[PDB]
């Protein structure tokens, strides 16, 4: 993906003007340099590929982190899915209004002591599981449930002390893309609920400890990491100014343009 | 599930014109209802039922 | 000369003898769905004569301490002619616009205008808990007005109507990258956008959801002298390319 | 009528006046109590996506 | 197995090993440009030399 | 798989009923929706491909869990296999009258430390044995028994801390199918058992520590995943309406047909 | 078995068990208007499938005592759906109908109806100097009915309403050289007629004109024996066809 | 090795690596229909335009 390269170009005397253009037609002006002044001829061997959409958003970044206790009753954790809880994430997919890529999901998962209180504290190797449900089906109430079967929901099984687990989620949607603006309601009356709330039926995903409170708490933290890939982006927007406050609707403080100096001479 | 968003409408049966019986003949009859798919329908993003419990095994 | 345009669209006509060009969306023209798009698989409907022509809003006054208009663009044309009837029977449709702002002012008159499209122009609140409920959202064909100042917290539902915010958080000399035009009163009078279909849907409901916004803010304020003419109108038409309709139903 | 046979039989009789309405229901084939337990139904519960279309046969 | 060029300022090897299309690497090497779609987008072409307004 | 496109149509005045029928017949009409109202033309590009019997049944489900704990007089566990203990996949598979499947069997491994009365106590990994015995060989009567010799019997072993081990099953039946349902007795004289009893002959499978109980007792538990490959199905059935109270058979309770509402006009 | 038939328009579908043929007009099946009979020289609006479908009116009650009903065409369909919304907004208009008249009774009832259709049926008034007013000629798709009696001259602008002179001065056995069908208890069950459009004119206004009229007369009264059902009545369904409007304007 | 057609909305490889056939992959990609031995199961077919009793 070459540059344009720069054309040679002679003193001029003529009645056509490259410099006065109209800025009111909504169109951007084509000069080049070599229009305005004397050039030499430069050959450019730079390349933007670097900047495509596929090599901006492919990249990992987190989405959320939970706990979970073993020594707890109902001790056990779940996230509803979405990509408007971290700051740095939502500023990126948010340049544009549309987007259809597949997935990538990454989990990183810890562990840590509690303050015991019995003698000869050693704990084998833990393992954990984490549960995909589907918006409809039924949802685990405590730790020892009968809805952990699995029989058609997809899960995972993670042993600590290996790399991480890792899997494949294709473009799930209704629609024919996804949509990081929704400027209407969910109801017919327009009541309620206005916003991006309307659009968002992704799951919500469970944690939990497989092995037995032994003779210590042990007191968990998974952590979740998104990967667009093929991706196709349309109708570019804007970013965004202000700092973000909720997570279900584009609530804002206003906030000036930009920083201020002392004078519109000052270097 | 339930939505909103995706709703289907409403399904109504009326009168057009009345029941006209003769002598001799119970007025009230009845009418049985059957559902099906055409061949155009197909499902996607398979899951768990709600339809099942268990307390212990079997 | 490309000063002079001639529009027309069904029985109505626009002439405009000092104009710019014509803006055409993302480089696409208006057009009826195709058939490796459809879903909804009964015959639409394409009335395509008491509907695609131009329709005419009220007029707002340019005052001197003047900040900003915008109308939400399936909304206003929710009670107009033949095509607010068709929205109440049917369940979908599919719409192209055609948008000519208009405002004249002598050569002893000075400003401009920025009159920008924005798709999804979702809003928001001056009370940080709530969402704007539907009367500040939007009017039927009469404009909504920015101000200057910044709308207190004290108030439950009321939209953020700060102007430099442009009421969607984001910076408001950045409008730019959707279509546009300018109207500058020194060599301009008028703008005209077209604009196709876009949706991430081949069709919509046209009362739970408004896809575009029309937004008409003053960057260089309206200036005169003494003796010149202190009323300066601004008047919108907008005329629906290439619309049509499924789903009969009963009137709503 | 749910501990019967007679969930499944839609009364009618002959009327006075003109107009009146026999039964009613919302579509919705997996969250509606009507066509929830159905085999059409059943199967739909299993999955979280559908589309197409829906014959219904009176007799 | 298909053999790419390897960007560089020399060839590779790729195998798929799953039945899903999903399951694939990313892109990374769709280098395309329109960018007249959004800095003139008018209806009449316009020359950079003659002025705009006749 | 894709699925049939709708046809355009014209309005109609003639003799052709494509709407009217006869349902006594045991026959389910035919008609597409082109037929009883006016139409456009769609092109449908979905696929019936995530409906098969094949992406249906295979996926992995648990059938059973037990514990054995180290320092135990006969500590260890037993388990005669079938696959009506749990009530997620006894509905699956029994929405048809004969299978027939290949199997791939995966277990998962956990431990716990019991409260030992030693100070400083600390164990070494763990290793597990797990043994299959066809119906009429020798079964181990305690823990240090002569039957562990696996000298003909499959077996695995396993150390704690790795990938989860896994091995395949070919269709081991005598028969042409498998029977999910039996209608009948085991004796000629139509004594005794009756029901899906007189078939299930599968085996046992045993599980035990291979390490010696150190100095802390610990108790472990394994949990068994079933996976049906390569699926032949024969008959459909109506599925289940109440819920599963026995094993051995099909007992019930009564219940209603579905939930009631409040009027047969009530949308 | 020529029993059977099924008509479909838009989405809409009548199925009938027992019938006798279609009659169509005099001969003619309804169609656009062509280039050498246009005088309106600006195109026309066809939805064709947002109004070419069946509309059903009202049912009345057919008792021993009964005498007739009439219903005025363009004008019982003057507030069903897109159609009538469609008149109030144009200025012309030309329109052909089927009409589908129904009655069911067992093998145990008797009486016989005709149904036929008049074109241009000027009516009569009570007061011989007077005119009938517009509430007695016709109403919103609710049935104007006859009588066996004769209305007397003390009323001033009342519609003469005897039954054998058909409101018009004629024989009603001579109403057959219209196009009719029969409703026979003892072998049919429904009636439908095709009408194309007839006028003098290439298109009219569908406000101050009604050129077409509906008449039920009953020549063989109901009759039927202790223990069958009393209470019978008679259902309408009219569908437009080929329909196309010009001139549009407010909304009158 | 085996080249397949990997679906989508390109191909891959696959090979056998044991000596028995339940050791290998499921199918996942045989897609069959016949649903006419359960929704007309009748001995003298009916066309749909004709009425079912004559
Ligand atoms: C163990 C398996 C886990 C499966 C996780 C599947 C998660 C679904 C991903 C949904 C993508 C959300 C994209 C943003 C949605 C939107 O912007 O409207
Ligand atoms: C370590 C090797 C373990 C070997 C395990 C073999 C288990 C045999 C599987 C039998 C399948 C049972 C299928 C259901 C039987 C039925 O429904 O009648």
């Amino acid at each position: 993906a070459r540059v344009a390269d720069t054309i040679s170009s002679r003193p001029t005397n003529s009645e056509s003007i490259p410099a006065l253009t109209a800025a009111e037609t909504g169109h951007t002006s084509q000069v080049v340099p070599s229009d305005t002044m004397q050039t030499r001829h430069v050959k450019n061997y730079h390349s933007r590929s670097e900047s495509s959409i596929e090599n901006f958003l492919c990249r990992s970044a987190c989405v959320y982190y939970a706990t979970y206790t073993n020594n707890s009753k109902k001790g056990f954790a779940e996230w509803v899915i979405n990509t408007r809880q971290v700051a740095q994430l939502r500023r990126k997919l948010e340049l544009f209004t549309y987007l259809r890529f597949d997935l990538e999901l990454t989990f990183v998962i810890t562990s840590a002591q509690q303050p015991s209180t019995a003698s000869s504290v050693d704990a084998p190797v833990q393992t954990h599981q984490i549960m995909y449900v589907p918006p409809g089906g039924p949802v685990p109430t405590k730790v020892k449930d009968y809805a952990w079967q699995t029989s058609t929901n997809p899960s995972v099984f993670w042993t600590e002390g290996n790399a991480p687990p890792r899997m494949s989620i294709p473009f799930i949607s209704i629609g024919n893309a996804y949509s990081c603006f929704y400027d209407g309601w969910t109801q017919f009356s327009r009541n309620g609920v206005y916003g991006i709330n309307t659009l968002n039926n992704m799951g919500t995903l469970y944690m939990r400890h497989v092995n037995e409170a032994g003779q210590g708490p042990i007191k968990s933290t998974v952590r979740i990491y998104f990967k667009p890939k093929h991706v196709k982006a349309w109708v570019p927007r804007p970013p965004r100014l202000c700092q973000y406050e909720k997570q279900k609707n584009v609530n804002f403080s206003p906030i000036g343009v930009t920083t201020s100096r002392t004078d519109i001479i000052t270097t | 599930v339930e939505d909103e968003y995706t709703a289907a409408g409403y399904v109504t049966c009326w009168y057009q014109t009345n029941i006209v019986v003769p002598a001799d003949v119970q007025s009230s009859c009845d009418i049985l209802c059957f559902v099906s798919a055409c061949n155009d329908f197909s499902v996607r993003m398979l899951k768990d039922t709600p339809f099942i419990r268990q307390d212990t095994f079997y | 000369s490309d000063r002079v345009r001639s529009i027309t669209l069904g029985n109505s006509t626009i002439t405009t003898q000092e104009c710019a060009n014509v803006v055409v969306g993302y480089g696409v023209w208006p057009e009826y769905l195709k058939d490796n798009e459809a879903t909804a698989e009964d015959q639409p409907t394409q009335p395509d004569v008491a509907t695609c022509r131009f329709y005419t809003l009220e007029s707002v006054q340019w005052m001197k301490n003047s900040a900003g208009w915008w109308w939400k663009l399936p909304d206003a044309l929710s009670q107009m002619g033949l095509f607010g009837q068709n929205m109440q029977y049917h369940y979908l449709g599919r719409t192209g616009y055609t948008i000519h702002v208009q405002c004249n002012a002598s050569k002893f008159h000075q400003g401009c205008l920025l009159v920008v499209c924005v798709p999804e122009a979702e809003m928001g609140c001056s009370n940080l808990n709530n969402t704007p409920e539907f009367s500040e959202l939007s009017g039927g064909d009469s404009a909504r007005m920015f101000t200057d100042t910044q709308v207190g917290e004290s108030n439950a539902k009321k939209v953020q109507t700060a102007v430099w915010n442009a009421g969607m958080g984001v910076g408001v000399g950045n409008l730019t990258i959707f279509p546009h035009q300018w109207i500058n009163l020194r060599t301009n009078n008028s703008a005209t956008l077209v604009m196709p279909y876009i949706n991430s849907v081949p069709m919509d409901n046209m009362f739970r959801h408004n896809n575009l916004t029309l937004m008409i803010i003053p960057f260089v304020p309206l200036n005169y002298s003494e003796g010149s003419s202190p009323y300066v109108p601004i008047t919108v038409t907008i005329a629906p390319m290439c619309a049509e309709y499924n789903g009969l139903r009963l009137a709503s | 009528n749910v501990s019967s046979l007679k969930a499944y039989q839609i009364p009618v009789q002959s009327n006075s006046d003109n107009g009146k309405q026999v039964f009613g229901f919302p579509l919705q084939p997996g969250a509606n109590n009507v066509l929830n337990r159905t085999l059409l139904g059943e199967i739909l519960n299993y999955y979280t996506h559908w589309s197409g279309s829906i014959k219904l046969t009176f007799m | 197995a298909q053999v790419s060029t390897q960007k560089t300022g020399i060839h590779y090897t790729n195998i798929n090993y799953y039945k899903d299309a999903a399951s694939n690497s990313a892109n990374r090497q769709d280098f395309t440009q329109d960018p007249g779609k959004f800095t003139e987008p008018v209806k009449d072409i316009m020359v950079k030399t003659m002025p705009a307004l006749n």
